[PDB]
This record gives C-alpha cells, structure tokens and sequence, in this order.
C-alpha cells in the first residue's frame, strides 16, 4: 500500500513504455509521404442553410445516411434537419440549453444528447408516439456530459467531466460499464467502425483506446501538452485523429501506440476543439476555438486549404459518411452543409 | 468494470495504473515508419474517389444549386 | 481568445454557461462549487432568451471592423502587392483582381468590384493587370479573371476564371452572393 513505491513503480513503467516507442519512432509520415503530390486547393461552397436555430449551435452529428443530420444548441433546442431540402424533420425542446454534444443512432431511430446537466437524454424519433419528451435519461455520471455515440437501439457510450466514460443499457438506464483511467474531464470519445473499441480524448493530455467488450482500457497514446479537446476515429481503424489546447492535431496510430504525424503553424495559437477526417481521410479537417477551420492534408501535414474563409463561425463541424459533405454549425443559429 | 470513480482510494487508483502500464509495457509495437507506408498506401487508394477532395460534379451532388 | 478553448464544444459550453451567471446573476474544468449551482439555480427564462440575443450580438459586434476603405484599389506592381497583403491588419480581408481589359469578365467583375468595395469598406479590394503581377506566365488569359482572397498573410482562396461562375450578366449581388457562399465576405 505505499504509495510512493506504488507511484515510482508507475513511473518506470512509464519510462519503458516511452522508450518502446522511441525504439519505433524511426521515421515522420511527412518523409513516407515527401513524394505525394499536395492536393488541390481545398475550396468547399455553402450548398444548403439550415435556419431554425434560435442561438449558438453547439454540436451535431450526421446520420448513416447523409442526409439526415442532429443539431443541439444553446436555444435548448434539438433539431433533425434534413440537409437535402433545409426542411425541419423534428424539434426537441431539451431540458437545459447547455448541451455540449448531441448523438445520431446508426439507426435514425434514436437520438441524444447531454451537458451540464450531466445526464444524456434519448429521445425516440420513429414512432406512432413520437417522443419529443424522453424515452431515457441515463443519470449517473457526477460530471457533465461532453461526449456520446450510439452503439445501437440499446447501448451508448458517453464521455464525462467527471473524469469517466461509460457504456450504457439504455433499455434499464443503467451503467453497463464504466471505463476509468483518464486522470482529468474527458472532452471527446469516438467509436471504431467496428464499434468494438472506442477512443476518448481528456484533460490529461492522454487518448486512451479502450474495449467495450472487455470494459478495459488497451492503450495509453500521449503527445499532447494540453488538454485533447477533440478526437476522431480514422476509416480503417488502425488510427485516429485529436486536437487540444496547444493548437495542434495530431494521428495516432493503434499498432505504433504513437503519433505519426503533428499539424500545427506558427500562426496559429488557437486550441482545436473540432477534428473529422474525409471520406479517404486524405484530409484531417480542425475546428479552433476562434471559430476557424483548416482543412489539413493527412498525408503531407501541410493546409490543403481553409473551410468556411476564416468567417469566424464555426462551432462545430462533421463530415457525412458518404463523404458528399460537410455540416458546420455557428455561434449565429445557423448551420451550412458544404461540399 | 462497473467501477464508481469517487470511492477509489489514492492507492487503489495508482494500483490500477500500474496494472494497466504493466499490460501496456507488454505492448507489441509496430514500427512508425511501417505504419506510416500503410496509411499512406489506404488513402492514396481512395484519395481519387473522395469527393471532398476531388470535388462532386454538379450532375451528381446530392446538395443541388 | 488566445489559450485554452472557452467559445467552442463542452468548454465553449462551460464558459457559457458561467459568463450567464454572471451577466445576469487543470485537469478538471468546473469546480464542485459551480456543479452544485447547475443542480441547485432554477434558470429564468426570460434571462435566458436575453443572452442568447445578447451573445450573437456581442460576436456581431466583435467581428464588425470599423469601415475604412470604400474603393478598388489598383496595384501597379506585384511588389505593391506583397506589400498590401503583409502590411495589413491580420482581421481585414483582401480581395484581389488580377485581369486585363478586353478579357471576358475581366472588366464586369471590376464594375462589380467598384460597388462591392462600397457596400463592404471593412474589405480591402484590389485590382492589378496580369502584366504587371511579374509573375512570369503564370496569371494568363485562360486564367484570367482570377482573384485571390487573402487574410492575415494566409491565402483562403484562389479563383481562376471566376466569372464562368457567375451569370452570363452579372451584376454586384452576383459576385456578392458567390463569396458569400465561401465565407470570404464579412458581414454588412
Ligand atoms: C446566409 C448566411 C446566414 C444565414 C448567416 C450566416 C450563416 C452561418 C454563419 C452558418 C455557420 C456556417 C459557417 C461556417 C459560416
């Protein structure tokens, strides 16, 4: 039980693992790239305007489809668009109008979202009850919600500030399992496409992978100086994409169990607070907390251009599935799709 | 698993980190520059379709004027 | 802004939430004593329709930058150029035409351009003839008309033959509405 001795045994521990990596750490993904053309310019256009909102949108999150979109915001309104036709397929007032993040089930037939409130509402959208209401509210979590998405009709994982992240059954409301290990508000989580692991992004500038099946944590990835603020799953899932404070996104490979490659610029100071990646993941798109967004080119780490001109006004942002589009939401109500 | 962050001890919760280090020191790295070649070779073999980056011609976006 | 997010996702979320509270009324982020006050603070309405108002305001009003320009300005040379685009404050957008009279488009997009810089003083609009960039020939006829938006020395976007973008007569609105549909104009 002493601690100390329990503590130094940490950080040996620690000490071997970072050598490990520094033993595979033989080489930047900008080299094995030094020979692939730079895309073109990255020039996305406003196709459609979805105006419903009545305040500062604060996320969203696209369904299977492509087409059918969530948008939470601080009007404590839940809107479903259907970016196609900019019409309003359902409004849910939320109990708070602090929502930090809003989910899209695989299925469409659920929704949800959380914040402050530190529960994470799920409301029913195909019924001959329509829910409007709640169906679920999975209280438990002795933190704010920052994070959720859908594994099924039946289980959701969620992200917290209270340092936990936590599967759960919505059917009993219960916390199936609950995913410890981060030592500071866990900010973002995304799931595998495989949805057997799931990667979460912390305070405690660490990313962790962990199996849902298991309830265990697999790996440990570290880099960051600051807070993650963000991460995104990349298409294969051999990696993922984060962003934090300290103005730089960075890839994370599963099986290097480290970074292959940084993004960042002089100029830019701004924490990330948004990541998504393209269709090919050849582009690594990142929201900073100056409501900008720089479209990265994954392979070369250089800007293959900007998304919505510096306009300031971009709260969150997400790329649909098929890769048609992209939806950004602002700080004004309204949310563009772009492509 | 089902664990309740609030009641674990300064001690338990380093027990639990160390548990965790240990099964990650015993992690099969794969070296970066191998990885790198593989994530190159997966986007450049789709990089030509992605809409995003290739552009969608008007005739077939979804998202019409 | 400049340091840890506070306007975006769950933080921008966090600080939102405290700056309502306060207009009106490390590792980890909200101190025991603020989480208590979230399950405690029965929030009014009322006061919650006036911040929403008032946020998208105060941003309105922040990103509103004070008019001081009105006109296209004309580059002589590409030195000029590199100059205006550097030696500009980091906020102010600029719009640059590179054409050449005579060319299709070339001189519509400048009679746009003329009311555009009018109706948008907070941008600074520039125009220069492709012979007088220096640029070799790179900025040619099957180019041409092409403008160049810049930012605090980043370059948001290049246009090439913009106007085949445009109606076949366009007018001000035309050029307005293109750029605004790229987030390359600010607001009015
Ligand atoms: C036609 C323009 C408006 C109705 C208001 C501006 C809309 C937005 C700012 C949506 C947020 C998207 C951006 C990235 C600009």
């Amino acid at each position: 039980s002493e601690l100390d001795q329990l503590r130094q045994e940490a950080e040996q521990l620690k000490n071997q693992i970072r050598d490990a990596r520094k033993a595979c750490a033989d080489a930047t993904l900008s080299q094995i790239t030094n020979n692939i053309d730079p895309v073109g310019r990255i020039q996305m256009r406003t196709r459609r305007t979805l105006r419903g909102h009545l305040a500062k949108i604060y996320a969203m999150h696209w369904g299977t489809d492509s087409r059918l979109l969530l948008s939470a915001s601080q009007d404590g309104k839940l809107i479903i668009w259907d970016s196609y036709t900019t019409n309003k397929v359902h409004a849910i007032p939320l109990r708070s109008s602090w929502v930090m993040t809003c989910a899209y089930a695989p299925s469409g037939n659920y929704v949800a979202c959380g914040g402050l409130d530190n529960i994470c509402s799920i409301y029913n959208l195909k019924t001959r009850e329509g829910n409007v209401r709640v169906s679920r509210e999975l209280a438990g979590h002795t933190g704010y919600l920052s994070c959720c998405r859908f594994l099924d009709d039946n289980q959701i994982v969620t992200s917290s500030g209270d340092t936990t992240c936590a599967l759960w059954d919505i059917e009993t409301g219960q916390q199936t399992t609950t995913f410890t290990g981060h030592t500071g508000d866990v900010m973002s989580l995304s799931l595998a496409p495989d949805t057997r692991l799931f990667v979460s992004g912390a305070c405690d500038a660490s990313a962790k992978l962990w199996d849902v099946r298991e309830g265990m944590c697999r790996q440990t990835f570290t880099g960051h100086e600051s807070d993650i603020n963000a991460i995104c799953f990349f298409p294969n899932g051999n990696a993922f994409a984060t962003g934090s404070d300290d103005a730089t996104c960075r890839l994370f490979d599963l099986r290097a169990d480290q970074e292959l490659m940084t993004y960042s610029h002089d100029n830019i100071i701004c924490g990330i607070t948004s990541v998504s990646f393209s269709k090919s993941g050849r582009l690594l798109l990142a929201g900073y907390d100056d409501f900008n967004c720089n479209v990265w080119d994954a392979l070369k780490a250089d800007r293959a251009g900007v998304l919505a001109g510096h306009d300031n006004r971009v709260s969150c942002l997400g790329v649909t599935d098929d890769g048609m589009a992209v939806a950004t939401g602002s700080w004004d109500s309204f949310l563009k799709i772009w492509n | 698993p089902v664990i309740n962050i609030e009641d674990l001890t300064e001690k338990d919760k380093l027990k639990m980190e160390v548990d965790q280090l240990k099964k990650e020191v015993t992690l099969e790295r794969m070296l970066v520059s191998k990885c790198c070649e593989e994530f190159r070779d997966y986007v450049e073999e789709r990089s030509g379709e992605d809409p995003l980056v290739k552009g969608i011609p008007e005739d077939k976006n979804p998202f019409k004027e | 802004f400049e340091g840890q997010a506070s306007h975006t996702g769950p933080k921008g979320v966090i600080n939102d939430w405290r700056k309502f509270k306060l207009e009106s009324e490390f590792s980890r982020k909200m101190s025991v004593q603020e989480y208590e006050l979230i399950h405690k603070d029965k929030e009014d309405e009322n006061c919650l329709r006036k911040y929403r108002r008032q946020c998208m305001q105060d941003m309105h009003q922040k990103l509103s930058f004070g008019p001081r320009y009105g006109f296209v300005y004309e580059l002589e040379s590409g030195e000029q150029f590199l100059e205006t685009i550097e030696k500009e404050q980091k906020i102010t957008t600029i719009v640059v035409h590179i054409y050449e009279d005579g060319i299709k488009g070339c001189d519509a997009l400048n009679s746009s351009l003329i009311c555009l810089a009018a109706e948008y003083p907070m941008v600074k609009f520039c125009k220069i003839k492709a012979s007088n960039t220096g640029a070799g020939d790179r900025f040619s006829s099957d180019v041409l008309p092409t403008l160049l938006v810049y930012k605090g020395g980043e370059l948001l976007s290049n246009f090439i033959s913009v106007t085949e973008q445009l109606a076949e007569e366009f007018f001000t609105g035309d050029v307005e509405s293109f750029l605004n549909e790229y987030g390359l104009l600010p607001e009015k």
